[PDB]
């Protein structure tokens, strides 16, 4: 039977998706969890699971079936994962320890680069402290590198926190843009409305 | 929050923000050299004027830390390489000055044009003709009028240029804390705050001069035989026991000898070994050369070239309708972006040239996960010598039959083993003493050991005695030789011919032994030991993050520089010379001169 299937799509299939610093989070929570990634781009370059083996995924129920998404570079890839150290996992997005899910990342340097530089994705190089598993900051506020607050003015020893990226074509797969889903389950001891097609 | 943290923080933002700008600057750079336009000329223009702004209010930044509380050694270096004040340190009148200096140098040098007693409007330039005439002219009377108007008319408007540059860097050198712009330049070799690889500038010349130690009975050897060859070519004006003119080394200044072999090659009946006919029969063309390149590279062990590399590279020339220049380069954008820019044609010069830049970009790629002020070689030589080494395992016979190029019912002999090391001693070993006798000579002039009416004459006593050319005619002390040389001229320093040239053969030397070679070392190839090239890529990816001496430890197993190899190299040649040096007296006479 069918009831009505996962707009995985939307999020897989986006013209645009977000910066790093202001990573989304899609809510699929009344959709039926049909797992077909594979038609998105089936060359992907990283299709790691945590916490679940790769097909059994799609024949196993779920409470909530939180879906986020950004864009990193290539070399940048390995930070998302449980476990890990650098500017974008410490500073941008944290994944718990015992993460139950899966990330998917596949190259967009066609969509999210262009000859002039894509200077449109954002992501943060300093912060005060580390951030939390899942936890989201937008604050722009001027990082104090110093010892006085410098009365939040960019000068010395007071840089803004956000830098930009700028993609473009000619970068080499390194640093080409990598548009990035991570899957992320989780069970609340609760009643499981919903669940994958048999 | 230490000192330490503001650095680091200070570091990152100044890797970030000058890894874009620079990647802007040679994306500029680029398109200009790819496509000659005024467009694109505008673009490399405000590009480079914004980079520059950029690097320079860094390092203005950059100063605000003593750098005597920080102990990390990277920042240290970091640090270093960018708190360099530079030339800003000096007053603005002595900076403008300098400046108008060198432009002028650099103009009189490349707009420096000879009118000729011969006609009124026969004047020809340096690059062409000039070259032609000192390369195959085999008139004594020519070559000698060209060699001397040359000089005559060059370095006598340049001396007044260079009494001046000359007292403005030392000034400028001696307000950083250094002894003289010689010593600022020996700065590169200098290896500090680490205990069992330290190097201090003073070492340099010591060590260097320990090296022409060993290498002069090779270059008196090669000298006499060049000499006793040359008594038939040019008669009535060579001594048996005196110097060799000036006028018949075979160039403006006598750097190469290349252009000698045409007379004294020792078996002229034999040509040399020479695949330019063999490629075309096969239907060779640019893409096929680099593409063999390209195997013979990852056959040794090291990543494949990078996809852009093949998209992105302009490997042939398209026609004078995108005019570039044709020189060989290898283009390094940055951010995973290489390049290789030559006007590849069907030939073994192109092939070597082609090897030789994929090595240099090899080399860029292995450092390339290395900050941004750390992303270069361990010194100025390193990166020349890394990128040779290619091309010398890939001249040998065996490399060229083994991929197709030789004949199999071609084995080598004697005769033409000894013709290629005659042939290549005349580049690598011949110009050594130039190169050394040069930078000893500056080095000189710029500590005030050489008064200033001491300039020329002890110019040429040390050519006489070092390197065996003697004056062609008397030369007042108006004259300026050393200035008719481009890297004199344009502010460039000399002495990476030398560390370059001998860390050459100590990298040859030094993967030889890891390939299991059985023979000469001028016949090994590197070609399939995974275990040289690991132990080269394990350098390589060092770069600029670690002193020279150690990186240099990591391969040739040595902390300092050393000759041997280059002299191992040349040992049959050397034992062939002295079977034949035996006609006539080994040596010179400085004493003797031809006027
Ligand atoms: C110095 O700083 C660099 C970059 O933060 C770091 O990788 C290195 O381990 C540090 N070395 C020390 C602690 O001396
Ligand atoms: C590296 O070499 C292998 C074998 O030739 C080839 O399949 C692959 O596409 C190459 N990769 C790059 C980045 O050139
Ligand atoms: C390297 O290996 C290839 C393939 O086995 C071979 O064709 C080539 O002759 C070898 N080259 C040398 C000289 O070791
Ligand atoms: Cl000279
Ligand atoms: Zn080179």
């Amino acid at each position: 039977n069918i009831t009505n299937l996962c707009p995985f799509d939307e999020v897989f299939n986006a013209t645009r998706f977000a910066s790093v610093y202001a990573w989304n989070r899609k809510r699929i929570s009344n959709c039926v969890a049909d797992y077909s990634v594979l038609y998105n781009f089936a060359p992907f370059f990283a299709f790691k699971c945590y916490g679940v083996s790769p097909t059994k995924l799609n024949d196993l129920c779920f409470t909530n079936v939180y879906a986020d998404s950004f864009v990193i570079r290539g070399n940048e890839v390995s930070q998302i994962a449980p476990g890990q150290t650098g500017n974008i996992a410490d500073y941008n997005y944290k994944l718990p320890d015992d993460f139950t899910g899966c990330v998917i990342a596949w190259n967009s340097n066609k969509l999210d680069s262009k000859v002039g530089g894509n200077y449109n994705y954002l992501y943060r190089l300093f912060r005060k402290s580390n951030l939390k598993p899942f936890e989201r900051d937008i604050s722009t506020e001027i990082y104090q590198a110093g010892n006085k607050p410098c009365n939040g003015v960019a000068g010395f020893n007071c840089y803004f926190p956000l830098r930009s990226y700028g993609f473009r074509p000619t970068y080499g797969v390194g640093h080409q843009p990598y548009r990035v889903v991570v899957l992320s389950f989780e069970l609340l001891h609760a009643p499981a409305t919903v669940c994958g097609p048999k | 929050s230490t000192i330490e943290e503001q650095a680091k923080t200070f570091l990152d933002k100044f890797n970030h923000e000058a890894e874009d700008l620079f990647y802007q600057s040679s994306l500029a750079s680029w398109n200009y050299n790819t496509n000659i336009t005024e467009e694109n000329v505008q673009n490399m223009n405000n590009a480079g004027d914004k980079w520059s702004a950029f690097l320079k209010e860094q390092s203005t930044l950059a100063q605000m830390y003593p750098l005597q509380e920080i102990q990390n050694l990277t920042v240290k270096l970091q640090l270093q390489a960018l708190q360099q004040n530079g030339s800003s340190v000096l007053s603005e009148d002595k900076s403008k000055r300098l400046n108008t200096i060198l432009n002028t140098m650099s103009t009189i040098y490349s707009t420096g044009k000879v009118c000729n007693p011969d006609n009124p409007q026969e004047c020809l330039l340096l690059e062409p003709g000039l070259n032609e005439i000192m390369a195959n002219s085999l008139d004594y009377n020519e070559r000698l009028w060209a060699w001397e108007s040359w000089r005559s008319e060059v370095g006598k408007q340049l001396r007044p240029l260079y009494e001046e540059y000359v007292v403005l860097k030392n000034e400028m050198a001696r307000a950083n804390h250094y002894e003289d712009y010689g010593d600022y330049w020996r700065g590169d070799y200098e290896v500090n705050g680490v205990d069992g690889y330290d190097y201090s500038r003073g070492q340099l010349i010591e060590d260097v001069e320990h090296t022409f130690e060993e290498i002069k009975p090779l270059y008196e050897h090669l000298h006499a035989y060049v000499r006793a060859k040359l008594m038939n070519a040019y008669p009535s004006y060579i001594s048996p026991i005196g110097c060799l003119p000036a006028h018949l080394l075979g160039d403006m200044w006598g750097r190469f000898w290349t252009n000698l072999y045409s007379l004294t090659v020792p078996f002229g009946q034999k040509p040399n070994i020479d695949v330019t006919d063999a490629m075309v029969d096969q239907a060779w063309d640019a893409q096929r050369i680099f593409k063999e390149a390209e195997k013979f590279f990852v056959s040794v062990g090291l990543p494949n070239m990078t996809q852009g590399f093949w998209e992105n590279s302009m490997l042939t020339d398209p026609g004078n309708v995108q005019k570039a220049v044709c020189h060989p380069t290898a283009w390094d954008l940055g951010k995973g972006d290489f390049r290789i820019l030559m006007c590849t044609k069907v030939t073994m010069d192109d092939f070597l040239t082609a090897h030789h830049e994929m090595g240099h970009i090899q080399y860029d790629m292995a450092y390339a996960a290395q900050p941004f002020l750390l992303r270069n070689g361990a010194n100025e030589g390193f990166h020349e010598a890394v990128g040779e080494i290619m091309s010398l395992s890939a001249a040998t016979p065996k490399h060229l039959k083994s991929i197709g190029l030789l004949s199999p019912d071609f084995q080598e002999d004697n005769e033409t083993e000894i013709n290629f090391l005659l042939k290549q001693a005349l580049t690598i070993v011949g110009t050594l003493p130039f190169t050394y006798m040069l930078e000893k000579w500056r080095w000189m002039v710029f500590k005030g050991e050489i008064p200033k009416d001491q300039w020329m004459k002890k110019w040429w006593e040390m050519k006489r005695e070092i390197v065996g050319v003697v004056e062609p005619v008397p030369h007042d002390e108006t004259y300026c030789d050393p200035a008719s040389l481009f890297h004199v001229s344009n502010d460039y320093s000399f002495i990476r011919y030398y560390t370059r040239t001998l860390y050459q053969f100590q990298f040859q030397e030094a993967l030889c032994q890891a390939a299991k070679h059985e023979g000469p070392l001028h016949k090994c190839d590197i070609s399939n030991s995974t275990e040289a090239g690991q132990k080269l890529f394990n350098m390589l990816r060092l770069g600029k993050s670690e002193p020279w001496t150690l990186a240099l430890e990591n391969v040739v197993g040595a902390k300092n520089m050393n000759v041997r190899p280059l002299l191992n190299y040349f040992e049959p040649l050397f034992t062939w010379l002295k079977d034949q040096n035996k006609n006539s007296f080994v040596g010179w006479s400085t004493d003797w001169s031809p006027y």
